[PDB]
């Protein structure tokens, strides 16, 4: 059985300006197995509500998902995205960067 | 729309 | 669908399609649609009320499905001048009927029991969509 | 100037937890307009785009009915493919189906396609001639022979030739305000430094609707690709897309580096120079 590893990315819909509400996006595109546990994080604690895009595979037969959640950036906050997957031995946490 | 009748692989 | 009539709503949906189609264009298009509907309904009744089948019966079901496909294709020819996508849907329905008959021959009866329901389901959905489309063309006039 | 309509179907087998789940999505260009999910409150084709809601209830009943037919077909497909491949029922296997059609500026047919895969490897595809099935494995050959005997290729020809194209033209004409747009990328550039002897330059494109964009960072000479860390196109969720292409230059304080942005929105390939 073929399997692939996620390619995880974290960013914002709008450029990061403090005090302006933006949508944190965790976009993943590896996903050969559909089963997945991806959770956004703020200061090490998961955001209460997430909204997941529908599974749409590309021509490589690899899915991609987009978790977009409203938030307000702050000078001292490090948002992140955790991904637990079948291929991953341990959950992979990627940290938000204002200039990725 | 969609394909009307889809056969069984 | 396992009972005597697998899907008798095709006849009612095609009657609705005919009534919403009689207001525009000539009535022989509705005649072809309704004749194809009655052939499909007869084929579905014959295959559905099966003893579980006679190859000659298979041939007869193929004849009804192919004749309904011919009716659908003639209707597609005489409707495609107005609402071209409705004509394309009619052509797809005719080709689906031909392919369904070709399946009916080359399939075990137990394997075709579900596929008859699937074909009736798809054709009924397409008929409802076509009814809505010709209805909005009637409204636009 | 070209458009496209695509439908993606993913049926994932769940052994023990119940019947397999089904996800159906539909795209025009790069905007999603219909969705499905087996584990949903209302098992219907819920609209997403504003331009698809103009259709009457008959269209939605037909789409829901056809998707339910597809779901039954895919459940039986998982069963029969497990039968062919002689795999144990404990494992999970994910049937995937694509089909759609593309049009040009004339809105006439250019290319229709229908692909089908069992686990990553493409199982049965439909060639550009729309006649013969490209099959890979022995079970794929068996199903190819079954479909050729059942005359399935002709129905897919009749669909992807007329029905898909006419539906696509209807979708574009109905929703020209959303699909026919072409937003120019709001490009900019950012700078960072590490260890004061080497600096990263990033060329950013923020908002643009067509997903096909070409960002090329290069030196005074042309085609400097080896040093570029280019990220795949990122959907922003608002329909616009983003992409950032970066290099890590050793010299620092350089006016020799250029960014070229090629996109449909830009009449001419836009050139960005680093601003001190």
């Amino acid at each position: 059985m073929i399997q692939r590893t996620p390619k995880i990315q974290v960013y914002s819909r709008h450029p990061a300006e403090n005090g302006k509400s933006n949508f944190l996006n965790c976009y993943v595109s590896g996903f050969h197995p559909s089963d997945i546990e991806v959770d956004l994080l703020k200061n090490g604690e998961r955001i209460e509500k997430v909204e997941h895009s529908d599974l749409s595979f590309s021509k490589d037969w690899s899915f991609y998902l987009l978790y977009y959640t409203e938030f307000t950036p702050t000078e001292k906050d490090e948002y992140a995205c955790r991904v637990n997957h079948v291929t991953l031995s341990q959950p992979k946490i990627v940290k938000w960067d204002r200039d990725m | 729309s969609l394909l009307m009748w889809i056969t069984q692989c | 669908e396992e009972l005597r009539a697998a899907a008798a709503e095709l006849l009612a949906a095609a009657e609705a399609l005919a009534e919403e189609l009689r207001r525009l264009g000539l009535e022989e298009a509705a005649a072809h649609v309704l004749a194809a509907a009655r052939h499909v309904a007869a084929a579905l009744e014959l295959i559905a009320a099966t003893p579980a089948l006679n190859p000659e019966l298979k041939r007869e079901v193929a004849a009804h499905l192919r004749e309904a496909a011919a009716h659908f294709e003639a209707a597609a020819e005489i409707v495609a001048a107005e609402d071209p996508l409705a004509g394309a849907m009619l052509r797809e329905a005719a080709l689906a009927a031909r392919s369904m008959a070709a399946y009916v021959l080359h399939s075990s009866p137990e394997e075709a029991l579900q596929q008859a329901a699937v074909f009736a389901t798809g054709l009924a959905g397409a008929m409802l969509t076509m009814t809505g489309l010709v209805r909005e063309r009637l409204a636009a006039r | 100037g070209s458009h496209s309509m695509r439908y993606f179907f993913t049926s994932v087998s769940r052994p023990g937890r119940g019947e397999p789940r089904f996800i159906a999505v539909g795209y025009v260009d790069d905007t999603q307009f219909v969705r499905f999910d087996s584990d949903a409150a209302s098992q219907r084709m819920e609209p997403r785009a504003p331009w698809i809601e103009q259709e009457g209830p008959e269209y939605w009943d037909g789409e829901t009915r056809k998707v339910k037919a597809h779901s039954q077909t895919h459940r039986v497909d998982l069963g029969t493919l497990r039968g062919y491949y002689n795999q144990s029922e404990a494992g999970s296997h994910t049937v995937q189906r694509m089909y759609g059609c593309d049009v040009g500026s004339d809105w006439r047919f250019l290319r229709g396609y229908h692909q089908y895969a069992y686990d990553g490897k493409d199982y049965i595809a439909l060639k550009e001639d729309l006649r013969s099935w490209t099959a890979a494995d022995m079970a794929a050959q068996t199903t190819k022979h079954k479909w050729e005997a059942a005359h399935v290729a002709e129905q897919l020809r009749a669909y992807l030739e007329g029905t898909c194209v006419e539906w696509l033209r209807r979708y574009l004409e109905n929703g020209k305000e959303t699909l026919q747009r072409t937003d120019a990328p709001k490009t900019h550039m950012t700078h960072h430094a590490v260890s004061d002897h080497e600096a990263t330059l990033r060329c950013w494109a923020l908002s643009f609707y067509p997903a096909e964009i070409t960002l090329t960072w290069q030196r005074d000479g042309e085609d400097q690709t080896q040093d570029t860390e280019l990220v795949e196109t990122r959907p922003a969720g608002d329909g616009t897309f983003q992409k950032w292409a970066a290099v890590v230059v050793p010299s620092g304080q350089e006016q020799r580096y250029t960014c070229h942005v090629q996109h449909e929105g830009l009449p001419k390939p836009l050139t960005l120079r680093w601003e001190p």
